[PDB]
């Protein structure tokens, strides 16, 4: 349960899954020129 | 023709190529651009009624 509908998309892209604490997962996100 | 069907193309290698060298195309009529460069240019969405 994230969401109720999508109407009007514009990119889609499926890829390979990324995935005591015993992971450590880092992730830096950046928005740059539309990249 | 009243109800026609639009499908947005993206995130792909549009090859136009197939397209113009094709005969069995009565109309081919590019109006904006010409098909000899669009094989070499890119575009950030293709609506394809
Ligand atoms: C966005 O969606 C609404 C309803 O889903 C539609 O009326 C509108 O034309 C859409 N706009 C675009 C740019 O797709």
């Amino acid at each position: 349960g994230v969401y109720s509908s999508a109407n009007n998309c514009t990119f889609e892209y499926v890829s390979q899954p990324f995935l005591n604490f015993k992971n450590l997962r880092e992730f830096v996100f950046k928005n740059i020129d539309g990249y | 023709v009243y109800a026609w069907n639009r499908k947005r193309i993206s995130n792909c290698v549009a090859d136009y190529s197939v397209l113009y060298n094709s005969a069995s195309f009565s109309t081919f009529k590019c109006y904006g651009v010409s098909p000899t460069k669009l094989n070499d240019l890119c575009f950030t969405n293709v609506y394809a009624d």
